[PDB]
Protein backbone atom coordinates (compact mmCIF):
# COMPACT_ATOMS: atom_id res chain seq x y z
CA UNK A 1 0.00 0.00 0.00
CA UNK A 2 2.14 2.65 1.37
CA UNK A 3 5.67 3.90 0.80
CA UNK A 4 8.36 2.31 3.26
CA UNK A 5 10.82 4.19 4.66
CA UNK A 6 13.29 3.51 2.16
CA UNK A 7 11.14 4.36 -0.61
CA UNK A 8 10.34 7.81 1.16
CA UNK A 9 14.26 8.43 1.29
CA UNK A 10 14.79 7.48 -2.54
CA UNK A 11 11.71 9.24 -3.24
CA UNK A 12 12.89 13.16 -1.57
CA UNK A 13 16.65 12.06 -3.29
CA UNK A 14 15.29 11.76 -6.82
CA UNK A 15 13.20 14.77 -5.96
CA UNK A 16 16.08 17.00 -5.00
CA UNK A 17 18.24 15.84 -7.84
CA UNK A 18 16.00 16.49 -10.43
CA UNK A 19 14.97 19.83 -9.51
CA UNK A 20 18.20 20.59 -9.95
CA UNK A 21 16.91 21.72 -13.62
CA UNK A 22 16.01 24.68 -14.75
CA UNK A 23 12.24 26.33 -13.96
CA UNK A 24 9.66 25.34 -16.56
CA UNK A 25 8.64 29.09 -15.86
CA UNK A 26 12.35 29.96 -17.00
CA UNK A 27 11.92 28.19 -20.46
CA UNK A 28 8.18 29.17 -21.06
CA UNK A 29 8.85 32.92 -20.43
CA UNK A 30 10.94 33.14 -23.18
CA UNK A 31 9.22 31.94 -25.81
CA UNK A 32 6.32 33.81 -24.57
CA UNK A 33 8.17 37.28 -24.16
CA UNK A 34 8.55 38.18 -27.92
CA UNK A 35 8.70 36.23 -31.44
CA UNK A 36 12.39 35.16 -32.85
CA UNK A 37 13.31 34.22 -36.31
CA UNK A 38 13.78 30.68 -37.39
CA UNK A 39 17.41 31.48 -36.63
CA UNK A 40 17.75 32.82 -33.33
CA UNK A 41 15.04 29.81 -32.40
CA UNK A 42 17.45 27.30 -33.68
CA UNK A 43 20.25 28.67 -31.43
CA UNK A 44 17.95 28.99 -28.58
CA UNK A 45 16.67 25.49 -28.96
CA UNK A 46 20.75 24.26 -29.38
CA UNK A 47 21.70 26.46 -26.23
CA UNK A 48 18.63 24.56 -24.47
CA UNK A 49 19.72 21.24 -25.49
CA UNK A 50 23.61 21.35 -24.40
CA UNK A 51 22.14 22.56 -20.54
CA UNK A 52 19.43 19.76 -20.70
CA UNK A 53 22.65 16.75 -21.80
CA UNK A 54 24.81 18.48 -18.71
CA UNK A 55 22.36 18.75 -16.28
CA UNK A 56 20.60 15.32 -17.10
CA UNK A 57 24.53 13.64 -16.74
CA UNK A 58 24.39 15.44 -13.43
CA UNK A 59 21.13 13.56 -12.37
CA UNK A 60 22.33 9.94 -14.11
CA UNK A 61 25.19 9.92 -11.82
CA UNK A 62 23.60 10.60 -8.53
CA UNK A 63 20.96 7.78 -9.33
CA UNK A 64 21.32 4.82 -6.69
CA UNK A 65 24.08 2.51 -8.03
CA UNK A 66 24.66 3.94 -11.77
CA UNK A 67 28.37 4.56 -10.93
CA UNK A 68 29.16 1.18 -9.91
CA UNK A 69 27.65 -0.01 -13.41
CA UNK A 70 30.43 -1.14 -16.29
CA UNK A 71 31.53 2.34 -17.62
CA UNK A 72 30.98 1.12 -21.06
CA UNK A 73 27.52 0.54 -20.30
CA UNK A 74 26.75 3.78 -18.12
CA UNK A 75 27.26 5.18 -21.42
CA UNK A 76 25.41 3.16 -23.80
CA UNK A 77 22.43 4.05 -20.93
CA UNK A 78 23.44 7.72 -21.24
CA UNK A 79 23.25 7.50 -24.86
CA UNK A 80 20.12 5.81 -25.20
CA UNK A 81 18.27 7.88 -23.17
CA UNK A 82 19.27 11.91 -23.47
CA UNK A 83 16.85 12.59 -26.53
CA UNK A 84 13.77 10.82 -25.05
CA UNK A 85 14.77 12.67 -21.52
CA UNK A 86 14.69 16.03 -23.35
CA UNK A 87 11.12 15.09 -24.84
CA UNK A 88 9.69 14.15 -21.12
CA UNK A 89 10.99 17.10 -20.13
CA UNK A 90 9.48 18.85 -23.23
CA UNK A 91 5.98 17.49 -22.45
CA UNK A 92 6.23 18.08 -18.71
CA UNK A 93 7.57 21.87 -19.57
CA UNK A 94 4.26 21.69 -22.35
CA UNK A 95 1.81 20.88 -19.51
CA UNK A 96 2.15 23.14 -16.83
CA UNK A 97 -0.60 25.39 -15.96
CA UNK A 98 -0.14 28.84 -17.42
CA UNK A 99 -2.52 32.25 -17.30
CA UNK A 100 -5.56 31.87 -19.86
CA UNK A 101 -4.62 31.84 -23.80
CA UNK A 102 -0.39 31.52 -22.99
CA UNK A 103 -0.32 27.75 -23.67
CA UNK A 104 -1.87 28.64 -27.02
CA UNK A 105 0.46 31.18 -27.46
CA UNK A 106 3.14 28.91 -26.51
CA UNK A 107 1.64 25.97 -28.75
CA UNK A 108 1.46 28.49 -31.71
CA UNK A 109 5.58 29.67 -31.11
CA UNK A 110 6.86 26.63 -31.11
CA UNK A 111 4.76 25.63 -34.36
CA UNK A 112 6.20 28.52 -36.32
CA UNK A 113 9.85 28.44 -34.54
CA UNK A 114 11.43 26.95 -38.01
CA UNK A 115 10.89 23.24 -37.20
CA UNK A 116 9.35 21.11 -40.14
CA UNK A 117 5.63 20.35 -40.55
CA UNK A 118 6.40 16.86 -40.56
CA UNK A 119 7.58 16.55 -37.26
CA UNK A 120 5.00 19.19 -35.21
CA UNK A 121 2.08 17.07 -35.64
CA UNK A 122 3.87 14.10 -33.74
CA UNK A 123 5.25 16.42 -31.50
CA UNK A 124 2.31 17.71 -30.15
CA UNK A 125 0.69 14.92 -30.11
CA UNK A 126 3.10 13.17 -27.70
CA UNK A 127 2.94 16.51 -25.73
CA UNK A 128 -0.97 16.07 -25.17
CA UNK A 129 -0.74 12.65 -24.35
CA UNK A 130 1.71 12.79 -21.73
CA UNK A 131 -1.07 15.82 -20.65
CA UNK A 132 -3.67 13.16 -20.32
CA UNK A 133 -2.02 11.27 -17.86
CA UNK A 134 -2.39 14.17 -15.64
CA UNK A 135 1.24 13.11 -13.99
CA UNK A 136 2.68 14.90 -10.99
CA UNK A 137 6.28 16.26 -10.24
CA UNK A 138 7.00 13.04 -8.51
CA UNK A 139 6.04 10.51 -11.21
CA UNK A 140 8.33 12.93 -13.98
CA UNK A 141 11.51 12.29 -12.00
CA UNK A 142 10.78 8.70 -11.10
CA UNK A 143 9.88 8.20 -14.94
CA UNK A 144 12.85 10.41 -16.34
CA UNK A 145 15.21 7.89 -13.73
CA UNK A 146 12.86 4.95 -15.49
CA UNK A 147 13.66 5.91 -18.81
CA UNK A 148 17.69 6.39 -18.27
CA UNK A 149 17.32 3.16 -16.27
CA UNK A 150 16.25 0.85 -19.65
CA UNK A 151 18.03 -2.14 -19.31
CA UNK A 152 16.81 -3.04 -22.98
CA UNK A 153 18.69 -0.18 -24.69
CA UNK A 154 21.22 -1.26 -27.29
CA UNK A 155 25.22 -2.06 -26.61
CA UNK A 156 24.22 -2.93 -23.05
CA UNK A 157 26.48 -5.85 -21.50
CA UNK A 158 24.59 -6.17 -18.25
CA UNK A 159 21.28 -6.01 -18.38
CA UNK A 160 20.93 -7.61 -14.91
CA UNK A 161 22.51 -5.47 -13.13
CA UNK A 162 20.47 -2.38 -14.78
CA UNK A 163 17.29 -4.43 -14.13
CA UNK A 164 18.50 -4.40 -9.96
CA UNK A 165 18.47 -1.06 -10.19
CA UNK A 166 15.25 -0.09 -12.05
CA UNK A 167 13.35 -2.44 -10.33
CA UNK A 168 12.98 -0.21 -6.90
CA UNK A 169 12.02 3.11 -8.74
CA UNK A 170 9.23 1.21 -10.79
CA UNK A 171 8.02 -0.15 -6.86
CA UNK A 172 7.72 3.25 -6.04
CA UNK A 173 6.12 4.59 -8.94
CA UNK A 174 3.69 1.75 -8.97
CA UNK A 175 2.62 2.59 -5.16
CA UNK A 176 2.60 6.50 -6.07
CA UNK A 177 0.32 6.05 -9.18
CA UNK A 178 -2.27 4.03 -6.58
CA UNK A 179 -1.91 7.04 -4.03
CA UNK A 180 -2.44 9.88 -6.53
CA UNK A 181 -5.01 8.36 -8.91
CA UNK A 182 -6.63 5.31 -6.75
CA UNK A 183 -9.78 5.99 -8.88
CA UNK A 184 -7.83 4.96 -12.33
CA UNK A 185 -5.78 1.44 -11.63
CA UNK A 186 -4.34 1.80 -15.50
CA UNK A 187 -2.68 5.09 -14.50
CA UNK A 188 0.50 2.91 -13.70
CA UNK A 189 0.51 1.02 -16.94
CA UNK A 190 -0.23 4.12 -18.93
CA UNK A 191 2.61 5.49 -17.83
CA UNK A 192 5.09 2.42 -18.59
CA UNK A 193 3.15 2.73 -22.65
CA UNK A 194 4.09 6.41 -23.06
CA UNK A 195 7.99 5.29 -22.65
CA UNK A 196 7.18 3.03 -25.85
CA UNK A 197 5.06 5.80 -27.50
CA UNK A 198 8.65 7.73 -26.52
CA UNK A 199 11.04 5.43 -27.91
CA UNK A 200 9.13 5.69 -31.63
CA UNK A 201 8.95 9.05 -31.30
CA UNK A 202 12.40 9.92 -30.87
CA UNK A 203 13.59 7.94 -33.96
CA UNK A 204 13.68 11.33 -35.98
CA UNK A 205 15.28 13.14 -33.72
CA UNK A 206 18.62 13.98 -36.06
CA UNK A 207 16.22 15.30 -38.71
CA UNK A 208 14.39 16.67 -36.54
CA UNK A 209 17.20 19.24 -35.63
CA UNK A 210 18.67 19.14 -39.85
CA UNK A 211 15.23 19.65 -41.31
CA UNK A 212 14.62 23.17 -39.19
CA UNK A 213 13.99 26.26 -41.41
CA UNK A 214 18.15 27.43 -41.01
CA UNK A 215 20.56 27.55 -43.65
CA UNK A 216 23.14 26.56 -41.91
CA UNK A 217 23.23 23.62 -39.01
CA UNK A 218 25.68 24.67 -36.47
CA UNK A 219 26.09 22.36 -33.19
CA UNK A 220 28.30 22.08 -30.29
CA UNK A 221 30.74 19.01 -30.30
CA UNK A 222 27.88 17.73 -26.94
CA UNK A 223 25.81 18.02 -28.81
CA UNK A 224 26.69 16.09 -32.10
CA UNK A 225 27.79 13.06 -29.82
CA UNK A 226 24.79 12.79 -28.14
CA UNK A 227 21.86 14.16 -30.96
CA UNK A 228 23.88 11.87 -33.92
CA UNK A 229 24.33 15.11 -36.21
CA UNK A 230 28.04 16.66 -37.68
CA UNK B 1 33.94 7.92 -29.60
CA UNK B 2 31.29 9.54 -26.94
CA UNK B 3 34.37 11.22 -26.32
CA UNK B 4 33.06 14.18 -24.22
CA UNK B 5 30.39 12.02 -23.03
CA UNK B 6 33.24 9.70 -21.11
CA UNK B 7 34.74 12.90 -19.71
CA UNK B 8 31.69 13.87 -17.88
CA UNK B 9 30.59 10.52 -16.62
CA UNK B 10 34.37 9.84 -15.47
CA UNK B 11 35.46 13.25 -13.84
CA UNK B 12 34.90 14.60 -9.77
O1 LIG C 1 16.09 22.64 -19.61
C1 LIG C 1 15.32 21.83 -20.10
O2 LIG C 1 14.99 20.73 -19.49
C2 LIG C 1 14.68 22.04 -21.43
C3 LIG C 1 14.05 20.98 -22.10
C4 LIG C 1 13.46 21.17 -23.34
C5 LIG C 1 13.48 22.42 -23.93
O3 LIG C 1 12.88 22.57 -25.16
C6 LIG C 1 13.10 23.80 -25.90
C7 LIG C 1 12.24 23.71 -27.16
C8 LIG C 1 11.98 25.05 -27.85
C9 LIG C 1 13.28 25.82 -28.12
C10 LIG C 1 13.01 27.17 -28.79
C11 LIG C 1 12.23 27.01 -30.08
C12 LIG C 1 10.94 26.23 -29.85
C13 LIG C 1 11.21 24.88 -29.16
N1 LIG C 1 10.97 22.97 -26.86
C14 LIG C 1 10.60 21.77 -27.43
C15 LIG C 1 11.44 21.07 -28.43
C16 LIG C 1 12.51 20.28 -28.01
C17 LIG C 1 13.31 19.63 -28.94
C18 LIG C 1 13.04 19.77 -30.28
CL1 LIG C 1 14.05 18.96 -31.45
C19 LIG C 1 12.00 20.56 -30.72
C20 LIG C 1 11.20 21.21 -29.79
N2 LIG C 1 9.43 21.33 -27.00
C21 LIG C 1 9.00 22.29 -26.07
C22 LIG C 1 7.83 22.34 -25.30
C23 LIG C 1 7.68 23.43 -24.46
F1 LIG C 1 6.58 23.53 -23.71
C24 LIG C 1 8.62 24.44 -24.38
F2 LIG C 1 8.40 25.50 -23.53
C25 LIG C 1 9.77 24.41 -25.13
C26 LIG C 1 9.94 23.32 -25.97
C27 LIG C 1 14.10 23.49 -23.28
C28 LIG C 1 14.69 23.29 -22.04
Amino acid sequence: MELTPDQQTLLHFIMDSYNKQRMPQEITNKILKEAFSAEENFLILTEMATNHVQVLVEFTKKLPGFQTLDHEDQIALLKGSAVEAMFLRSAEIFNKKLPSGHSDLLEARIRNSGISDEYITPMFSFYKSIGELKMTQEEYALLTAIVILSPDRQYIKDREAVEKLQEPLLDVLQKLCKIHQPENPQHFACLLGRLTELRTFNHHHAEMLMSWRVNDHKFTPLLCEIWDVQ
Amino acid sequence: DHQLLRYLLDKD
